[PDB]
């Protein structure tokens, strides 16, 4: 379904509200692949979310929402779900989930 | 108060600039809130209600009221701040910054002295990055914190009840679901904002029909939010197809394409179908005129709104002998009402002969294996709220199955081991049995019998079956069943009809290999004569058909006499008991 | 006749005269099927407590054999379901003002 949505967006059969929007599939594990030092995972996630906010014309796709609850949790590491919760509740980010 | 502003949200300022949804018809709970907040003990209020009723909307309306200055001087000059836990968690991973920023926040809170805090989703703060729970509890124990909380009823009873320390400091306020006029009022209030956002226009008829459709044909979600969802969804549909206008059939079809296939129209064409229901059913079921008539009458009465909306859409006890059409009628009903046989949820009760198997019906108790998975029936009903539930051979199950099953008959809702509630109001319940038909299956009576074998039939058989079943079953269970339908054994003439249907099935099996079969009237009469048995009724006919046709047809196929692209004509030879079948292959 | 008798009995039982060791009232309804027995009980409960849910109705047909009798009076320790009490007792715990 998301594949066909991307094909429709690139081909040009979408309403004018979307037109040229970029579907980016998130890649978990790559975010965690190097988060060993002080401030590595939270900073990466905040940076990517801020870049999405700055661009504006980006929409995210998560292929497994059940894996989102607990990604880089540690002695601290509030985790990715808590980071995503506030601005998702504020309605300033558009994401499509698949489970 | 830089720390306070960084880690808090002002509802009063937002109300001043009107960033909040309007509230109407909800002053009771806010009046209760400052009713209980003015006490000396248990001054901290907690709003208990089902999710979506608007507890957040409750505190938003409280902020609106305090901004409007409609509250006595006790609550005046008090700044309301919702504690933005997202602000606390965000950016806080320094080894010690967490709970220490909270220390600054709380010390500023007590220092200011004219402040009020709001805590939404109190479960994360009480009875739950985790040590923050242990800080607020002593603060409320001391008693100088005036906070307003909000919590779901099940969570409140499961977790907030056991916190004996805060039992003497919290007071509960219940919030009930809004009535349909209240929903209409809220829809009217949100009309302006939603029309401005969607750049469309909506009418009052759309509002009332959306509210009614949400109340009647949706059960998982709840009224004060799902009507808003439907109108926003319709507005999005009108926005994406291009001043736009939204009418009733528009939201009707949006709901139809949203969740399942609820009503899919409001015209009279489906009503004409319900007028032709008996003729439609008789294309799969042959000879059971009384059963089809009673079922059609009951479901037509249900469709007319003359039944209790709380109760399910129909309850039938199909009592009869073996192989008469008890399951074929259920399959035909499933095909007619929902377009496919897959809509029928069949449960063979022969696997529920032991009481401890009841756990597999609606899950296992907590703490045991298999708890993470739900019940095999409750979850399946939740997936498809519009389905026909069949309990095949209901008499072979343990009586605890009946104990659990009656609840569906009374209140149409079931609670599983996980505490969730599933609604059975949009389903048809059929329970099949062979009990009470021992005298109908065979009977000659003792003594000389006159010419007869024809009586009032349906009425006397129904009364006898009902009294026998209430002798064997619980009388209240039979009393609450919508209808008890007795299936008489098949006659001879209708058998000659059934043959045709069965032959058609065989023809389908020959369509895969590019073949076909045709029979003469004499062959059909011979098949009906050979396959007639008034005690069993239909399966012996199938055995006779298989033996006399497809045996000696498979042999011809294997031998090579019949090839793809051919038709097998079947006729009869001989007379009387010497009659036999003859097969001839042609192009 | 039955309504008058029940009214007189309720007057006896609610005048403060009979011993508190006795319950609120004890009645045996005998009659055929399809007559106003269950309806009369429901009306009595509705009048006394202002609600139709103030009626704990139990069928003794469920307890033909004694193995289920304890199910109505709390499970003794050591059973599969001992953590859950009997049906009759916990309903009185939830509401002592009801018609059994
Ligand atoms: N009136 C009928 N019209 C058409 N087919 C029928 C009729 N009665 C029986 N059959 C067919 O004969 C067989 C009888 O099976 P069916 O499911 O109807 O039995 P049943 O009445 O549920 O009996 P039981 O479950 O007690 O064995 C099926 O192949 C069914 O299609
Ligand atoms: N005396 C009555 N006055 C009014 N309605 C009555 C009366 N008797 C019966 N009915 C009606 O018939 C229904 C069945 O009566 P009810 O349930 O009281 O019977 P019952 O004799 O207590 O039951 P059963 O003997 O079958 O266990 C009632 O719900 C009511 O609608
Ligand atoms: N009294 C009301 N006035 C206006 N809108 C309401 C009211 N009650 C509920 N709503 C609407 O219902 C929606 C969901 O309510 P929500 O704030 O989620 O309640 P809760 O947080 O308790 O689940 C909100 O968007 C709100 O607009
Ligand atoms: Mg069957
Ligand atoms: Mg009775």
């Amino acid at each position: 379904v998301v594949e066909g949505l991307a094909q429709a967006i690139v081909k040009g059969e979408v309403p004018e509200t979307l037109k040229d929007k970029h579907l980016y599939t998130l890649d978990l594990g790559a975010l965690v692949a190097g988060s060993r030092y002080r401030g590595d995972f939270e900073e990466r996630l905040k940076k990517v979310l801020k870049e999405i906010r700055t661009r504006g014309d980006i929409i995210l796709f998560i292929d497994a929402l059940h894996t989102l609850v607990g990604a880089g949790a540690a002695e601290g590491a509030i985790d990715a779900a808590s980071i995503l919760k506030p601005m998702l509740a504020r309605g300033e980010l558009q994401t499509i989930g698949a489970t | 108060s830089l720390v306070l502003d960084q880690f808090g949200r002002n509802l009063t300022q937002a109300a001043r600039e009107s960033k909040l949804d309007p509230v109407i018809g909800r002053e009771k709970e806010i009046e209760r809130v400052m009713q209980v907040l003015s006490r000396r003990t248990k001054n901290n209020p907690v709003l208990i209600g089902e999710p979506g009723v608007g507890k957040t909307a409750v505190v938003e309306g409280l902020a609106q009221a305090i901004v409007k200055g409609e509250v006595p001087e006790t609550l005046k000059d008090k700044h309301l701040y919702t504690l933005d836990l997202g602000a606390l968690v965000a950016g806080s991973r320094y080894r010690g910054d967490f709970e220490e920023r909270l220390k600054k926040v709380l010390k500023e809170i007590r220092t200011r002295g004219d402040i009020i805090l709001f805590i939404d989703a109190l479960h994360t703060l009480v009875g739950a990055a985790i040590d923050a729970a242990s800080i607020l509890k002593p603060m409320l124990a001391r008693g100088e914190l005036q906070t307003i909380g909000a919590t779901t009823l099940d969570e409140y009873r499961k977790h907030l009840e056991k916190d004996a320390a805060l039992e003497r400091r919290f007071q509960p306020i219940q919030v009930a679901e809004p009535s349909l006029p209240h929903t209409i009022e809220i829809l009217k209030g949100l009309r302006d904002r939603y029309e401005a956002h969607h750049r469309v226009s909506i009418t009052d008829e759309a509002l009332v029909q959306a509210a009614t459709l949400a109340d009647r044909y949706i059960s998982d979600r709840f009224l004060p939010d799902k009507a808003i969802d439907l109108i926003d969804e319709a507005g999005s549909r009108m926005r994406i197809r291009r001043v736009a206008e939204v009418d009733g059939e528009l939201i009707a079809e949006v709901l139809a394409t949203a969740t399942g296939i609820p009503v899919f129209k409001l015209t009279e064409e489906e009503s004409s179908r319900l007028l032709r229901m008996e003729d439609e059913l008789h294309k799969r079921v042959i000879g059971q005129v009384d059963a089809v008539k009673a079922l059609s009458k009951a479901i037509r009465r249900t469709r007319a709104g003359l039944k209790d909306p709380k109760r399910p859409g129909g309850s039938f006890i199909f009592a009869g002998p073996s192989g008469v059409g008890k399951t074929e009628l259920s399959k035909a009903l499933a095909e007619f009402l929902f377009g496919d046989e897959d809509a029928l949820i069949s449960l063979d009760m022969s696997e529920f002969s032991e009481k401890h198997t009841v756990s597999r019906l609606f899950g296992s108790p907590p703490g045991y294996v298999g708890y993470e998975e739900g019940g095999q029936l409750t979850e399946k009903v939740r997936r498809k709220p519009f389905s026909v539930v069949l309990f095949d051979a209901v008499e072979k199950a343990h009586p605890d199955i009946f104990n659990s099953l009656l609840q569906i008959l009374e209140d149409g809702r079931l609670t599983d081991s996980q505490g969730r509630v599933v609604d059975f109001k949009n389903t048809v319940i059929i329970m099949t049995t062979n009990l009470g038909t021992r005298d109908i299956s065979k009977g000659f009576n003792l003594g000389f019998a006159a010419q007869g074998d024809t009586k009032s039939n349906y009425e006397r058989m129904k009364n006898k079956v009902s009294d026998e079943l209430k002798q064997h079953f619980r009388p209240e269970f039979l009393n609450r069943v919508d209808d008890v339908v007795v299936f008489p054994q098949l006659s001879q003439a209708d058998i000659l009809k059934i043959v045709d249907l069965m032959i058609d099935k065989v023809d389908e099996r020959l369509k895969d290999r590019d073949m076909g079969i045709e029979l003469s009237s004499s062959a059909k009469e011979l098949l009906s004569k050979k396959g007639y048995d008034p005690v069993l009724g239909a399966r012996p006919l199938r055995r006779t058909i298989q033996r006399e046709i497809e045996d000696s047809l498979s042999e011809k196929i294997l031998f090579g006499e019949l090839r793809p692209g051919h038709i097998v004509v079947v006729d009869t030879e001989g007379e009387g008991e010497t009659k036999t079948f003859t097969f001839r292959g042609e192009e």
